[PDB]
RNA sequence: AAAACUUUCAGCAACGGAUCUCUUGGCUCUCGCAUCGAUGAAGAACGCAGCGAAAUGCGAUACGUAAUGUGAAUUGCAGAAUCAUCGAAUCUUUGAACGCACGCGCCUUUGGGUUCUACCAAAGGCAUGCCUGUUUGAGUGUCAUU
RNA sequence: GCAGAUCUUGGUGGAAGUAGCUUCAAAUGAGAACUUUGAAGACUGAAGUGGGGAAAGGUUCCAUGUGAACAGCAGUUGGACAUGGGUUAGUCGAUCCUAAGAGAUAGGGAAGCUCCGUAUGAAAGGCACGAUUUUUCGUGCCUAUCGAGGG
RNA sequence: AACCAUCUAGUAGCUGGUUC
RNA sequence: UUUCAAUGGCCCGUCCACGGACCAAGGAGUCUAGCAUCUAUGCGAGUGUUUGGGUGAUGAAAACCCAUCCGCGAA
RNA sequence: UUGACCUCAAAUCAGGUAGGACUACGCGCUGAAAAUAAGCGCAGGAAAAGAAAAUAACCAUGAUUCCCUCAGUAACGUGAAGCGGGAAAAGCUCAAAUUUGAAAUCUGGCAACAUUUCUUUUGUUGUCCGAGUUGUAAUUUCAAGAAGCUGCUUUGAGUGUAGACGAUCGGUCUAAGUUCCUUGGAACAGGACGUCAGAGAGGGUGAGAACCCCGUCUUUGGUCGAUUGGAUAUGCCAUAUAAAGCGCUUUCGAAGAGUCGAGUUGUGCAGCUCUAAAUGGGUGGUCAUCUAAAGCUAAAUAUUGGCGAGAGACCGAUAGCGAACAAGUAGAGUGAUCGAAAGAUGAAAAGAACUUUGAAAAGAGAGUUAAAUAGUACGUGAAAUUGCUGAAAGGGAAGCAUUGGAAAUCAG
C-alpha cells in the first residue's frame, strides 16, 4: 500500500525472498559435548533435563507438571 | 565478443588503443544507421557497445588494483577504496574497542569467571 | 476488519441545504470524475461502511473446563454405540465389534501399505473408500480462500505411544490419529454430531 | 474506550518465550536454567504465614553457608546486599537452602595458567 | 504568474517573490511536510522514486555487507 | 500435507509464482517425461526439455505425432515442434505450441553439460 | 368499422452493462529480522535499447559491465539468457548540497596544434560549525636572564 | 432482505427534432455555397481586419498525407492528428554594473521553528624595499552577495 | 479577511428515511 | 394469457404541505464494556483452567494438562 | 639583548565529525476548540527506566520494565500505590584518601610486523613529538574499604593446529498409469484394470490430475561449498621479582552546594528573593528505613514504518486500499492541496485469405473455430429505453378487482 511497497509491486526486480520459518524451532544444543550427544532433538528441554538426571531449575515450577502414567 | 580473460592479461596501453579503435567502428556504425543499414550491422552496434564496456571495466579493475597494492599497509587510504558498508557501521565501536576492559574488570573475571556446573537430582 | 482509515481519507463536507440536492458531503476540486460526488456514508459509492468491522470482536469463547470434559466423556461413550456410528455416516456394517480394538503391534508401523493392509482385514476400509470418492470441489467463495476441497471423515485412530503409527496412517484420506492423552472434541464429535468411528490400539484402550 | 490492546499474540508470545528458554539452556547445558532463590517471608500481616522465593542470599547467609560473595555469583547463587537476617529463623531456612545446593553441584574444573617458571 | 519550477521538488510551487517553494520549502535545508497532510506525505515520501541506493543496501544486507572477491 | 512453514500452499501465491517465473526457473516448469526405453536405461524419470530433442506428442488433437522441437518458447510455456503446424487463412503456416507435460521424449540431445546432470540426478550413462 | 397515431401483449433486434462464475489485488492476524546519509542519502531533472511514447531497469561502461550459478536461448518483427545470483566496478544535472550565483572565478599539475611568451583542453582541487594535533603568530597578559 | 431517504453511483427516457444557431467561368476532387485560379462587385480606409516587437505560450513556424476526435452547418478545411524539416553572430542583445531595497557574516536574542543585525566595541585587506638577516624576516607606505537605467 | 488539509464520523432538544 | 361486457375501485409514502421521471446495483438498531432480568448447561459451600507454566511431530494461534495466588459467595 | 609561559588567533594546515531522510513504536518540549491533536527537537532495533536519599509497620520485603491482582478500591466524576501471583533476572563505574622509593598513563608522526567478512577490516612492537602534576594509570565505592599481620586456597586481555558441535549465504539429490473402452475441439470426466504413499498441501497443463509436470513427504537431513559462535584435545610462548579471594585486627574509614531547604509566583517540576548542615540529611510511623545533589547496563516490554515470510469462518470489481488495469495516473487549482474512471475473445489469433459493391467507412459472400448467439464496441448479457413484425383494443383516460364469453394455449 505504501509507495515503498508499491515500488516493488510495480517494479520488475525480484524480491529478497528470505527462507527462515521452521515449525518447532527447537534449538539444538552446543556447549557441553556430553549433553549434546545425549540430547533428544524432539523432546522438550524440561523433559531432557529430567531424563538425564539434571535439575532444570532448583526452584518450584510455576505451573503444572507432566503426568503421562498413573 | 572479446573474452574478458583474454583482455585482462593484456597491457595498459594495449587496452588503451583497443578502446581507441573500439570507438571508431561504433562511431561509424551509428553513422550507417542514420544513413541506412542492414540488420546484421544494426545488431552489431549492441555487441560493440558492450565490448567498450568490457574493456573499460578491465582498465578500471587494473587501475584500482594498482592503487590497492600501492596503498597496501598504510594508515590512510583513498575513500573510494575503503569499506563502504554503512555510515553507522563505520562510526561504531570496533570490536577491539568494545572488547576493552579496565584492569579491575580483568582481575574480576580472571580469579572469578563464570563456572561450568551441574545440579544433580 | 476493514481498514479504520477507510472512507476517512477522501475529503468532502455538506454543500448546504436548499440547493435541490441531498446534503451528503461531496468531494471538492474539479476536472476529475470523482468531483462533486458523495461519500462518508454507507449509502454512497466509495463510502465508509456502517459500523465498520473491528478486530476487538469476541473471537474466542470461554467454556467451563468441566463441561468440556463432560462433552468428551459423552462423545467417547457415543463412539461405542454402533447405532450412533451409522447415523454419523460410517460404513461399518462389517466391523467385527465395537469398540474396535487392535493389537499393540499396530503402534509400530512403518508404511502406508501396512496401514491400509490392516484396515482391510478389520473391514474398516469401507470408510476410507467413502471419504475418497466423496472428494468434491468446494461450493462458493471458500475455494477462492485456500479451502479448495471438501470430503468426509474417516475412522479415528487412537494410540497410546507414537513410534510410527501416525506416519503410517496420516496420508490415507479421511483418517486421523490422536493420542489418547489429548483427546479432542473436534474429532470425537465433528459438526457436533456424535459418534465418530474410533479404532483403539490395545494400550490406548487400557489407558481409558 | 479509545486505543485497545488485543491479545491475538498471546499464543505466539507463549512460544516465543518457550523458544527463548530452549535457546538459553542449549547455550549453557550442564547448568540449570535458573538460579537458586532463597525462601523469604512476605512483608505484611495478610501474608507473613507463607513462604516465597526471594531475590538472593544475604551476605551472612553465604558466609555461614561457606561461599564468599565473589565465588557465589559464579556458581549461580545470587547475593542480596539489601536483605538482612533479623531473626535466626530466616538464617537457618536459607543456610540449609545453599547446603543442599552445594551438595548437588558439580563445579567443572577450568583451565589453569601455568607460567614456565615460578 | 506567481510560481515557477522548484529545483528540489520539481513542482511549480516556488514562489518567486518569497523565494520559497510552497510544496517543499526550498531553500530551507529541511523539507516541508506536516502530519495533518498525510496524503501529501505519501505522495512524495521514500518509495516514489528510484531508491537506487537503498535497493543496493537492502540487497547487500542478506549476505552481511561482505567485501572482497569469491575464491 | 506440507508440514513445513517454509513453503506456501496459498493458491494466490502459487499462481503468482508460476506466472512470474524467470526464464532460469521457467526452464524447470518445462519438463517432460522420458519414454519407456529411455527411462529404464537411464534410471531417470523426467528431464527439462531442450532444443533439438526428439519428442512425440502424447495428448491433444495432434496425438501420436512426432517431430523435433524448434524452440522451447518459454515466455508462454509452449513448445514449437517442427512439421507440426496449423494453416492460417491467407496460406501461411504458423506452428502451434504443445505443452511440455503433454509430450514424451524418445531421443535426447546428449552433451557434456547434460551428461553430468544425468549422473547427478541418480542416473547412469 | 379502414390506415396512421396512442396503448397493451408476444417475437426479433437495438441500447445498456445488472446478475452469475472467476481473480498474480485489497484488508486483517501472526511470525522473523534491524539495514539510510558529506564514501553524497530520500527526492527531483535530464538521458539510454535495432525499431519505445507509458511502466520497469539503468547512467554517456546507460533495458547494463565484472564475477559466480544454471546450461541454450530472446521473441513482436528483423557459454547463450528481456535469466538467476551478486563480494567488482560505472553511477549524467541536481538535491543536506559544499568555489561563488541561479552564468562567473581562483589554485596545482598534464597535454594538443600541417598555428607554441598567445589560445585551448584535461585531470585534481577551493562550503561552513566543531574536536585532537601541527606550523606560523599577537599581546603596556604574567615573569625571568649581571 | 428496500419503493421512497430534495438517498448514492451508473444507465435511460418524455419534454423534442421543440428552444435555439456576393456573382460567373475554369481546374482539382467520388462528391463544390464554404477548396483553388481567373472574372466583376464589394469590405477594412494608414487611429488598418496593415506591417513589427515585449511578456506570454512552446513548435503552434514550413513541407507532405489523412479527415478518426475539434468544427452549434460543412469542407476537397484548421492552430486537428499523422510524417519530416527549420532558429548559425568577435561587431545584435544577455552574460559585465549599480539604484531603492533585499541580504549571508560579526554579533545578540529565542524553550524552540527561528529572530534581530550588515557598519555594526570584528585581529575582517597588499604594496614596495633588501649582495642574505642569527644562513630562525628585517624595514617603510596605504586604508560579502542578489537586484533592470550605465556599456 | 479569503483559501487548504486536519481536529472531525465536532455539536440534534429537531428534519427525512429505516429492507421478509 | 389477451381482449370484451357488468359491477366496483380517489396516488403511494410522510407530517393540506413535503417526497416521488424511469430502471439496475448499493443503502440504515451494528460491534463492544459494565449492569439488571429471564431460560439453559456445568458444578455445588463452594465456584471460575486460557496472567502464566506444561504440552502438543499428523493445521502447533487449536486441543490437552496444572502450581501458587486472586474474584465472588461462605456473617 | 635573549627566553620561558598565559590567553587569543590564522591556515585549501594533518587527521576527523555534525547536518538531510524515514518516523509504526521511544524520549523530550510546546499545546488547542486533554496533559489530546497540530507544532518543535532527538534516538535505537528497541527506546526509556534501572542497582533505592525504596517500601513498609511485618515472622518483614529488596534495581528496572512488563502482565495478572490490588480496584473502580484509597484519596479527591476523576482515579492510586504497597503487598500478592507471574515473565526476566546481572550487576556495576567514578569524585572525594600521596604512585611519591620514581606519570607507573594516553593521542599523534614515522618505521616496521601481523591480522582481515576485507588488498577495503583490526591491531601489536619499536621510536620521536606532544597531552598531562591545576592530576593521566594502579587502588577504593559504603554491600564497604584501605594499611598491617596471618595461612590456607586460587591465576593467560596469548598464538597456531585438529576434531566435534551450533549459526548464517549459495548450489545440489528425490515414489508411483499418462494402460484400454464411451463423451468431447481437448480426458484432467465416466467405467475397467493397476501402482505409489514418511508424498491424497497447492499450482500448472486444451474440463474435477496423488500416479503428465513443478512440488509436497523424507528434511528435527544427506552433499559440495563460503564465511563464522562458543567450548574440547594438543603444540608453541608467557612479564608469576607478580596479582586475587578469606581469617584476623593494639590503625583507619575520604562519601558529590546557588544543591537540599524556607518565602512567593507559573502550570512533582520550574522562575524570582534569600540561602544550610555532618550521626548530618531525606522519607515514613521516639523508633524504623534509605544515604540525593555524578555515571553505566542485557533480558522480559512496545512496534499501522522498514526487510521478509505464513496464514484467514475476511472482501470479491459501486466491494476490498484512493488505486486487481500505464494509480497517487489522467486530471483540477497561482498555490497549499485535490484526484478519478477502467478486470474476463478463444484450447490456441487460427484477428476473418479471396471475390464482389463502395472513393472511403463498410456491407454481402466466403473462410477460422467446438461455438462468430466468441469478430477485439469480444464470457454471461437483466431492467429501464428504443425499432420493426404479428395480434388486440382506443368517441374528452389508463391501470387494477370479481364473474363469464370469444381467441390463444396447457394438462389430466
Ligand atoms: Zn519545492
Amino acid at each position: 500500500a505504501n509507495p515503498r511497497q508499491r515500488n516493488k509491486q510495480r517494479s520488475g526486480k525480484p524480491r529478497l525472498t528470505r527462507r527462515n520459518a521452521n515449525k518447532k524451532a527447537k534449538a539444538k544444543i552446543y556447549g557441553n559435548f556430553v549433553i549434546q550427544q545425549n540430547w533428544d532433538k524432539h523432546a522438550t528441554l524440561r523433559q531432557n533435563y529430567a531424563r538425564l538426571g539434571l535439575l532444570a531449575t532448583p526452584n518450584y515450577v510455576t505451573g503444572g507438571v507432566e503426568k503421562l502414567y498413573p | 565478443a572479446l573474452k574478458t580473460f583474454e583482455l585482462r592479461k593484456q597491457s595498459q596501453e594495449n587496452l588503451a588503443e583497443q578502446l581507441q579503435e573500439l570507438r571508431q567502428e561504433l562511431a561509424s556504425l551509428r553513422v550507417q544507421k542514420i544513413a541506412g543499414g542492414s540488420g546484421s550491422k544494426l545488431s552489431k552496434i549492441k555487441t560493440t557497445r558492450k565490448d567498450i564496456a568490457r574493456i573499460l571495466t578491465v582498465i578500471n579493475e587494473s587501475n584500482r588494483l594498482a592503487a590497492r597494492e600501492a596503498y597496501k599497509n598504510k594508515k590512510y587510504i583513498p575513500l573510494d577504496l575503503r569499506q563502504k558498508k554503512t555510515r553507522a557501521i563505520r562510526r561504531a565501536l570496533t570490536p577491539y574497542e568494545q572488547s576493552r576492559k579496565t584492569l579491575k574488570q580483568i582481575k574480576k573475571e580472571r580469579y572469578f569467571p563464570l563456572r561450568k556446573y551441574a545440579l544433580k537430582a | 476488519a476493514v481498514s479504520e482509515k477507510a472512507g476517512h481519507q477522501t475529503s468532502a463536507e455538506s454543500w448546504g441545504t436548499g440547493r435541490a440536492l441531498a446534503r451528503i458531503p461531496r468531494v471538492g476540486g474539479g476536472g476529475t470524475h470523482r468531483s462533486g460526488q458523495a461519500a462518508f456514508g454507507n449509502m454512497c459509492r466509495s463510502g465508509r461502511m456502517f459500523a465498520p468491522t473491528k478486530t476487538w470482536r469476541k473471537w474466542h469463547v470461554k467454556v467451563n473446563q468441566n463441561e468440556k470434559r463432560y462433552a468428551i466423556a459423552s462423545a467417547v461413550a457415543a463412539s461405542g454405540v454402533p447405532s450412533l456410528l451409522l447415523a454419523r455416516g460410517h460404513r461399518i456394517e462389517e466391523i467385527p465389534e465395537v469398540p474396535l480394538v487392535v493389537d499393540d503391534a499396530v503402534q509400530s508401523f512403518q508404511k502406508t501399505k501396512e496401514a491400509v493392509a490392516l484396515l482391510k482385514e478389520i473391514k474398516a476400509y469401507r470408510d476410507v473408500i467413502k471419504v475418497a470418492n466423496s472428494r468434491k470441489l468446494r461450493a462458493g467463495k471458500g475455494k477462492l480462500r485456500n479451502r479448495r476441497h471438501v470430503q468426509r471423515r474417516g475412522p479415528l485412530v487412537v494410540f497410546n505411544e507414537d513410534t510410527g503409527i501416525v506416519k503410517a496412517f496420516r496420508n490415507i484420506p479421511g483418517v486421523e490419529i490422536v493420542n489418547v492423552r489429548r483427546l479432542n472434541l473436534l474429532q470425537l464429535a465433528p459438526g457436533g454430531h456424535l459418534g465418530r468411528f474410533v479404532i483403539w490400539t490395545k494400550s490406548a484402550f487400557g489407558l481409558l | 474506550q479509545r486505543y485497545v490492546k488485543t491479545w491475538f499474540n498471546q499464543p505466539g508470545r507463549k512460544l516465543r518465550r518457550r523458544q527463548a528458554r530452549q535457546t538459553k539452556a542449549a547455550k549453557i547445558a550442564p547448568r540449570p536454567v535458573e538460579a537458586i532463590r532463597p525462601a523469604v517471608k512476605p512483608p505484611t500481616i495478610r501474608y507473613n504465614m507463607k513462604v516465597r522465593a526471594g531475590r538472593g542470599f544475604t551476605l551472612e547467609e553465604l558466609k555461614a553457608a561457606g561461599v564468599s560473595r565473589r565465588v557465589a555469583s559464579t556458581i549461580g547463587i545470587p547475593v542480596d546486599h539489601r536483605r538482612r537476617n533479623r531473626s535466626e529463623e530466616s538464617l537457618q531456612r536459607n543456610v540449609e537452602r545453599i547446603k543442599v545446593y552445594l551438595a548437588h553441584l558439580i563445579v567443572f574444573p577450568r583451565k589453569a595458567g601455568q607460567p614456565k617458571k615460578g | 504568474k506567481s510560481h515557477t519550477i522548484c529545483r528540489r521538488c520539481g513542482k511549480r510551487s516556488f514562489h518567486i517573490q518569497k523565494s520559497t517553494c510552497a510544496c517543499c520549502g526550498y531553500p530551507a535545508a529541511k523539507t516541508r511536510s506536516y502530519n495533518w497532510g498525510a496524503k501529501a506525505k505519501r505522495r512524495r515520501t521514500t518509495g516514489t522514486g528510484r531508491m537506487s541506493y537503498l535497493k543496493k543496501v537492502h540487497r547487500s544486507f542478506k549476505n552481511g555487507f561482505r567485501s572482497g572477491k569469491p575464491a | 500435507m506440507k508440514f513445513s512453514r517454509d513453503v506456501t500452499s496459498s493458491r494466490r501465491k502459487q499462481r503468482k509464482a508460476h506466472f512470474g517465473a524467470p526464464s532460469s526457473v521457467r526452464r524447470v516448469l518445462m519438463s517432460a517425461p522420458l519414454s519407456k526405453e529411455l527411462r529404464e536405461q537411464y534410471k531417470i524419470r523426467s528431464l527439462p526439455v531442450r532444443r533439438d530433442d526428439q519428442i512425440t506428442v502424447i495428448r491433444g488433437s495432434n496425438k501420436g505425432r512426432e517431430g523435433k522441437i524448434t524452440s522451447v518458447y518459454r515466455k508462454k510455456f509452449l513448445l514449437l515442434i517442427e512439421r507440426v503446424t496449423r494453416e492460417k487463412a491467407n496460406g501461411a503456416s504458423a506452428p502451434v505450441g504443445i505443452d511440455a507435460s503433454k509430450v514424451v521424449i524418445t531421443k535426447l540431445h546428449l552433451d557434456k553439460d547434460r551428461k553430468d546432470l544425468i549422473v547427478r540426478k541418480g542416473g547412469k550413462v
